[PDB]
């Protein structure tokens, strides 16, 4: 419940940039940002853990209005 | 042309896949031979070496069909039939501008490889079993 | 004899610090008390490793050295680099010829500029407090931001110009925050054009 899926991320996006962005909407506990370790490449998605369900659900509701590198960011419950 | 030889910040040498340090010029190129470099090369031939190559351009006979190339090939004397492959223009010996089309390439051992430009995206299938025939006795090669 | 991590965590007034190995000590209560004493620093991370503390820095290439700025403003790097690249063209004939017939005054810069750069323009470096030890990864963990401010780097990537006009500049989640409320988790967040004045509270937002 406290974790949201973030999608449509350009692979140039860093974990600090995701953190800066999502801390505008609520305190973030941690970010899991999957990486191909052979190529050192991010894979277009991340999981952002908020401190509670209410914070995560609030994030999902207010989060579909951002473009990063021109790509619209999708935020969904997981 | 070794892509793993690195010189570090203090004037020594390093194998990058092996992650190994070497003091002098002669201790890297004696490590490229050795059980650490070869097995890591395998983790990361003979027939290619002995290919006879005169480089003689055979005679092709292109012809617009409708429902085909006719290559006259002098004797090979081997069991292996001539082989085709579809290759892109992206890699070439000179790499000049205008690359962006495909070549139907034909080869057989003793003699030169032949290429045919295809500007259409799809018209035929450049496959070996489906669509080639080898008249080995008269030595004419087929492909449609 | 060696009671486990559970009972040791129960006994110690600060079980934050007791680790996997402290139950295998010869005095666990003292060791975890000294691990939780006030201004001590912990043991280095590589006491249990297998790699001799820096033999994992093998393949990574690094810059040579950045000279400090007050020394770079003496011109010594440019003169010395030009002199090394001039000496790299000399054969041994001219290298042993200018050993007996030397042309001097190749740099001869001045002494007032050097005495200025060590006494007038001396710069305090960026030191660190006494707890902050070093581990092998340390200089590449550099990731170590706040609500209501967005960096120039993030604003380029978002396409969000920094300006003071709280309504055209705002982040694109403004309209949704007017509809759904302010952050559930930032009760005191103030956003210009919502619950802070538009031209007055131009820092994007602030906790107040
Ligand atoms: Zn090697």
């Amino acid at each position: 419940d406290a974790t949201v899926y973030v999608g449509g991320l350009d692979e140039k996006v860093s974990e600090p940039l995701l953190w800066e962005l999502f801390l505008q909407a609520g305190p973030v506990v941690n970010t899991h940002m999957p990486k191909d370790r052979v190529t050192g490449q991010h894979q277009g998605y991340g999981f952002v853990e908020f401190l509670s369900e209410e914070d995560a659900d609030y994030a999902i509701k207010i989060m579909n209005m951002i473009k990063l590198y021109g790509k619209p960011i999708r935020v969904n419950k997981a | 042309k070794d892509p793993y030889f690195m010189k570090n910040h203090l004037g020594s040498y390093e194998c990058k896949l092996c992650l190994t340090l070497h003091n002098n010029e002669g201790s890297y190129l004696a490590h490229t031979q050795g059980k650490k470099h070869q097995t890591n090369l395998a983790r990361r031939v003979e027939v290619k070496k002995f290919v006879k190559i005169g480089r003689p351009g055979y005679k092709v006979t292109k012809q617009r069909d409708s429902e085909l190339f006719q290559i006259d090939y002098p004797e090979i004397a081997e069991g292996i039939m001539p082989r085709h492959r579809f290759m892109s223009a992206y890699e070439q010996r000179i790499e000049p501008p205008d690359r962006r089309w495909q070549y139907l390439l034909m080869a057989a051992e003793p003699y030169e490889t032949i290429a045919f430009k295809v500007p259409s995206r799809e018209i035929d299938k450049a496959e070996g079993k489906f669509w080639t025939h080898w008249n080995r006795e008269t030595k004419q090669f087929f492909l449609q | 004899n060696r009671f486990t991590v559970a009972e040791l965590k129960q006994l110690v007034a600060r079980p934050d610090v007791v680790e996997m190995h402290d139950v295998t000590a010869q005095d666990p209560k003292l060791l975890v008390h000294l691990k939780a004493t006030r201004n001590s620093v912990p043991v280095p991370r590589h006491w249990c490793f297998k790699r001799k503390y820096l033999q994992g820095k093998r393949g990574i290439e690094k810059p040579p050295f950045e000279l400090p700025d007050f020394i770079k403003r003496t011109g010594i790097q440019e003169m010395r680099e030009a002199l090394q690249e001039k000496e790299e063209q000399k054969t041994m004939k001219s290298k042993m010829r200018e050993k007996v017939r030397p042309k001097m005054g190749k740099i001869d810069i001045d002494y007032q500029k050097l005495h200025d750069a060590f006494f007038k323009w001396q710069t305090k470096p960026k030191l660190t407090i006494h707890g902050d030890l070093y581990y092998e990864g340390k200089e590449f963990e550099t990731r170590l931001k706040k609500p209501g401010d967005l960096s120039d780097e993030l604003r380029i990537s978002l396409g969000m110009p920094v300006g003071p006009n709280a309504h055209k500049v705002p982040p694109p989640w403004l309209i949704a925050m007017q509809r759904y409320g302010p952050p559930p988790s930032y009760p005191n967040l103030k956003i210009p054009g919502l619950n802070s004045p538009i031209p007055e509270s131009c820092s994007f937002g602030y906790h107040a």
